[PDB]
RNA sequence: UAAUUGCGAUAACGAACGAGACCUUAACCUGCUAAAUAGCCCGUAUUGCCUUGGCAGUACGCCGGCUUCUUAGAGGGACUAUCGGCUCAAGCCGAUGGAAGUUUGAGGCAAUAACAGGUCUGUGAUGCCCUUAGAUGUUCUGGGCCGCACGCGCGCUACACUGACAGAGCCAGCGAGUACUCCCUUGGCCGAGAGGCCCGGGUAAUCUUGUUAAACUCUGUCGUGCUGGGGAUAGAGCAUUGCAAUUAUUGCUCUUCAACGAGGAAUCCCUAGUAAGCGCAAGUCAUCAGCUUGCGUUGAUUACGUCCCUGCCCUUUGUACACACC
């Protein structure tokens, strides 16, 4: 249970973590960006 | 069927999606003969951060200021608890929704 | 107050393409331009209409070198 | 009821400053009018005008506030118009008692007489001065006259038992005539004399 | 007292 | 995607100029109005230099440089050192 | 029904909202009377819109004003700006304009600022207002 | 006609109510007078002898104008700048005990009462009647 | 430089025969020509105001000025 | 000294090394036929009036 | 013309960057869309004054009405719309509606080719060399980076009456706040002061917060004396923070009461809400701002020019210079 103001940085770092990991892992497989959609009790990538 | 005076809160970084979200929600709700309250205009939340642009400290001293804007756009309704489940469907990416029964 | 080529090309082509249906009044030129043009900015819309209505002032009183409306 | 009993005496008559009238203006000379503005009376000098946008906007402006602005200088006295307006009004009250004439009646003659008519200009001569002794425009004449009176009052009252309330007052009456014992005249005669020599 | 170097002439 | 394709062309033995030129040609058939690749580092010498390849239109000034322009940069490791690459593409 | 008009006045950061209701000639400012709410020497800067016009023209007008934000002189400039618009709106809306036109022309010839505001604000910069830091040897 | 608190100047009124409270002359004093600093930012005690009475009366004036107020609010209302030496000045609050007890004693005089439902102290029915009576005593005194 | 804080008959006699001819009387005037202290001068203003010989023109907490009647 | 009053009729550019001096065409406002050339230090408008102690001296250009 | 911005003449024609165009923001919209974490009016209940209908007030309504203030979206108008005095044209100045037309004001981004400019001490970005178990890796104890005959820079309080001291009067904005451990903090009590104890509100237009700040205003004391201006230096006592306070971290009480009378040769910044005066918010932070980045209160003298010094741009011209007048 955290405020929205602090939440909006946590999800931004979460998106950054996904991007940086994909650069370090899937560079050979033609990586070009990602997008994350958040839903209750389940998330999609 | 007991009315619970629902209220739903919204938050997002971009602004255009939320306006059409409320635009479609108000029409999706008026046609079912539900007493609807207007889309009040919550203040925008501006946030600022100052840091040095240069990474080493050499040369002249100059700063840059990043900033960020937030909108809230609260809306409320008077309806039972089960009806709002099918009224809050078909939401797109980015916009997060939080539900409060306010019983 | 000096206008670049982007307004100039559009002003000559609109003026020579559509001369008679439009007149010296600026108010008319403002609402006429967007149906017969695709412009992405309101201020540029004002820029073109503003100069074109000044040009028709000189068209009404004699000819200008380089313009041959129909 | 809604107005004070003091101002009710003057409200019936034509609008003017409460203590003193703006009628019976001097007839002494010419070439200084059109740059001193008295056609529109003002109750208190304080006003947030728009006179600092163009060149000659200050030509059509009440004189009293200009004196108040020039009265406050030297770092410490920045932004205190509440203090300045009371001091200037008290100075006009003090000068009113030594002479039955209007305080603006004395003040106008004070400004019109302490303005230099010639000045020395700086023309380069590779280490020497080709001072051509040019004349002074009326607007610069009144602009510098105000400065001389204000700096004279500040210098005289500096480190003295007297206070600026009557320290400012005494120059106006002193300068009303050719007393020659004031600071403004001290600068004025030296400037014409050096222009006379350097003609 | 006396400086040399740089651009000086006559 | 072209940035890694250039990465692949540079990891195996191949001329830098030919690999970059191949990138420049590979851009044009897709329908891009212009493209530009910058390569910097030691061009077979002790002193370092840089090269530029450019085609089509170009923008530098306005804020459209943040969205109308897609840019990328990567680091590549060689037997003796490091070479830097920067690629910009404008899409209509 | 009841005769009333609403006006508002602004300054740099001083907002003065006013309510003009048909009354009997009563003037009160911020709760306080007109004798009190001002600095002592600037209390004069409150009476000019009344004295230049005449007390006889305030027969059946009541004004209540709330002002906040800014500074003392901003507040007094807000109230002096609000009074002119309140009186001209009440006369324009509810009575013949024979009064209104002479009130407006005479008042604006005495002072133009009664009907228009003066726009002045500050500009941010990265060294202070307009001056930079001291330089070593130019 | 009828007059109220708003109809009188605050500065001359407070002197009049201090003179009126002289005639009753009954407000307890715990001996703190002539020894307290009245504020950290301050440096000299007030010269006038009935500074405790003008201050207690002034506290009742501001509580008359506010709906709920506490010791913290009166603590910072009467604060001012302090000369810290070679450092630039700041804003610090006055002493707490003097302002707390000067209005704690004001309860038993039947001027203002507690507001425990939400906090602070508010003005009482018969308490306002004293300042109202003195309003007419001063208004037509002119 | 130093003035006198007390007023004796030698200074009292000048007042009641000279104050009828001054146009203005101020603290500066008394410290200037009477060679008296400023506090004593302010007292000289207040004791003499109530005897009914001088009238108030303007009053203030920092400086006060008096003239003839 | 018989100080005389003169009025300016036209300004002709700004001369001097630093623009302090100004060149104007003046009119004697007592004999409307006569007109000479002088130098002025401050800003000048048309129909402005200046006070001149001596007129015989004339300026360059 | 602010501009390689244009009008035009033309062995040149057509094009690509930069400027502009562009984006955010301050302005303004008595319309449309709406609003109890935003307000106003309306109706009541209802305290005191004066009865008076009245006045200063307080509470209630949750579909009583409104949105005028307030907010936030969509589109409006700003384009000089119109007009005057110049010119064929490019272009410049002023007035009326309008807050504006100086490009409305201020910003963000901002060309080719470059510097042996700075950074290996930001990076699990990096070549080569070196030490790699008597370690240059890591870690624990203590000290140091602050040590002082002296020259230099960026700043703060001052050299007083245009002042100091004592009571009273009383006006802002941008922002920040609760963990797997207490973060901004109301109210009550104790306490000279710094502080201590006890309920309670706020994951926040709801509570802190109306941040009722400073400056400033009124009424008094002091009276030109380096004095009640100025507070360096030091003694004694009382507290909070942290594992730990000595070379005291800081705060509070009493006392000690230096130099400093507008500062030499030299030298920096600046064109209207601007300079200066004064405070507030955030950062680094358990505590400490004389620092920086922003925010607000009050708000000025003189000019609307020129290339003289110190520099910049275009053309003609001279050269024994090309590491380029060092
Ligand atoms: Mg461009
Ligand atoms: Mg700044
Ligand atoms: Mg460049
Ligand atoms: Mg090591
Ligand atoms: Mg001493
Ligand atoms: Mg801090
Ligand atoms: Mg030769």
């Amino acid at each position: 249970q955290i405020s929205k103001k602090r939440k909006f940085v946590a999800d931004g770092v979460f998106y950054a973590e996904l991007n940086e990991f994909f650069q370090r892992e899937l560079a050979e497989e033609g990586y070009s960006g990602v997008e994350v959609r958040v839903t209750p009790t389940v998330t999609d990538i | 069927p007991k009315v619970h005076k629902i209220r739903i809160t919204l938050t997002s970084r971009k602004v255009q999606s939320l306006e059409k979200v409320c635009q479609e929600l108000i029409e999706r709700a008026k046609n079912k003969d539900l007493r609807v309250k207007g889309p009040v205009r919550m203040p925008t939340k501006t946030l600022k951060i100052t840091t040095r642009k240069t990474p080493c400290g050499e040369g002249s001293k100059t700063w840059d200021a990043y900033e960020m804007r937030i909108h809230k756009r609260l809306i409320d309704l008077t309806a039972p608890t089960e009806i709002v489940k099918q009224i809050i469907i078909n939401i797109e990416a980015g916009v997060e929704v939080e539900v409060t029964i306010a019983a | 107050r000096v206008r670049t080529k982007t307004v100039k090309k559009s002003a000559k082509v609109i003026i020579e393409k559509y001369y008679p249906r439009l007149t010296l009044d600026f108010e008319t030129n403002k609402r006429v331009c967007d149906e017969i043009a695709v412009i992405s900015s309101k201020r540029l819309r004002n820029k073109i209409a503003g100069y074109t209505t000044h040009l028709m002032k000189r068209i009404q009183r004699g000819p200008v070198r380089g313009i041959s409306f129909k | 009821d809604v107005l004070p009993k003091e101002v009710l005496a003057e409200v019936g008559s034509v609008k003017l400053f409460n203590r003193w009238s703006y009628d019976d203006i001097e007839i002494r000379d010419i070439s200084l009018t059109d740059y001193i503005q008295i056609r529109a009376p003002v109750y208190i000098p304080h006003s947030a005008g728009r006179y600092a946008v163009k060149r000659f906007r200050k030509a059509n402006c009440p004189i009293i506030e200009r004196l108040t602005n020039s009265l406050m200088m030297h770092g410490r006295n920045n932004g205190k118009k509440l203090m300045a307006v009371r001091i200037v009004a008290h100075a006009f009250e003090i000068i009113h008692l030594m002479t039955d004439q209007n305080p603006i009646q004395v003040a106008v003659d004070a400004i019109v007489n302490c303005g230099p008519r010639e000045d020395s200009t700086r023309i380069g001569s590779a280490g020497t001065v080709r001072r051509q002794a040019v004349d002074v425009s009326p607007l610069r004449r009144v602009n510098q006259a105000i400065a001389l009176l204000t700096t004279g009052a500040r210098e005289a009252a500096f480190r003295n038992v007297k206070t600026i309330a009557e320290c400012l007052a005494e120059e106006l009456i002193n300068a009303a005539k050719g007393s020659s014992n004031s600071y403004a005249i001290k600068k004025k005669d030296e400037l014409e004399r050096v222009a006379k020599s350097n003609r | 007292r006396r400086g040399g170097f740089r651009g000086r002439g006559k | 995607a072209q940035c890694e394709s250039l990465r692949y062309k540079l990891l195996n033995g191949l001329a830098v100029r030919r690999a970059c030129y191949g990138v420049l040609r590979f851009i044009m058939e897709s329908g891009a109005k212009g493209c530009e690749v910058v390569v910097s580092g030691k061009l077979r010498a002790a002193r370092a230099k840089s090269m530029k390849f450019t085609d089509g239109f170009m923008i530098h000034s306005g804020q459209p440089a943040r969205e109308f322009i897609d840019t990328a940069t990567r680091h590549v490791l060689l037997r003796q050192g490091v070479l830097g690459i920067k690629v910009k593409i404008m899409r209509g | 029904s009841v005769q009333a008009v609403q006006v508002f006045g602004k300054k740099k950061n001083a907002t003065a909202v006013a309510r003009c209701v048909q009354g009997k000639g009563l003037i009160k400012v911020n709760g306080k009377p007109l004798k009190l709410f001002a600095p002592e020497i600037l209390r004069a800067k409150l009476y000019e819109p009344i004295l230049i016009l005449g007390t006889d023209k305030f027969a059946d007008v009541d004004i209540r004003i709330r002002v906040a934000g800014g500074g003392h002189t901003s507040q007094v400039y807000a109230v002096r700006q609000a009074i002119a618009k309140s009186i001209v709106a009440y006369y324009a809306k509810y009575v013949d304009e024979h009064s209104k036109n002479l009130l407006k022309q005479e008042l604006i010839q005495f002072d133009r600022s009664l009907l228009v505001a003066d726009p002045r604000r500050c500009e941010p910069k990265k060294f202070g207002g307009r001056g930079a830091r001291a330089r070593f040897q130019k | 006609g009828g007059v109220t608190v708003r109809d009188v100047d605050a500065h001359k009124f407070v002197a009049a109510y201090a003179a009126f409270l002289k005639r009753q002359g009954k407000l307890p004093v715990p001996g703190w007078v002539d020894t307290v600093k009245t504020g950290n930012a301050k440096e000299l005690p007030p010269q006038d002898i009935d500074w405790w009475y003008i201050r207690a009366a002034s506290v009742a004036r501001h509580v008359y104008l506010r709906k709920t107020v506490g010791v913290g609010r009166l603590r910072k209302v009467h604060g001012s700048a302090k000369n810290r030496g070679t450092r630039p000045s700041h804003h610090v609050d006055a002493s707490g005990s003097v302002d707390r007890k000067i209005m704690q004693a004001l309860e038993k005089i039947q001027v203002l009462e507690k507001d425990e439902e939400r906090g602070g102290r508010r003005i009482t029915q018969q308490g306002q009647r004293d300042l109202d009576r003195i309003a007419q005593t001063v208004a037509e005194a002119d | 430089a130093q003035h006198s804080v007390i007023l004796d008959k030698a200074t009292s006699d000048k007042l009641y025969k000279d104050v009828q001819s001054y146009r203005l009387v101020t603290v500066a005037t008394l410290v200037d020509r009477l060679k008296i202290n400023g506090a004593l001068a302010r007292k000289c203003l207040k004791d003499l105001e109530e005897k009914g010989l001088i009238r108030q023109v303007v009053g203030h907490s920092k400086m006060k000025i008096y003239t003839r009647a | 000294a018989p100080v005389k009053f003169v009025k300016v009729t036209r300004v002709l550019g700004r001369t001097g090394s630093r623009g302090g001096v100004t060149q104007v065409r003046v009119e004697f406002m007592d004999d409307t036929t006569r007109s000479i050339i002088r130098n002025v230090k401050g800003p000048v408008r048309e129909n402005d009036i200046l006070v001149l102690l001596e007129s015989e001296r004339e300026a360059r250009r």
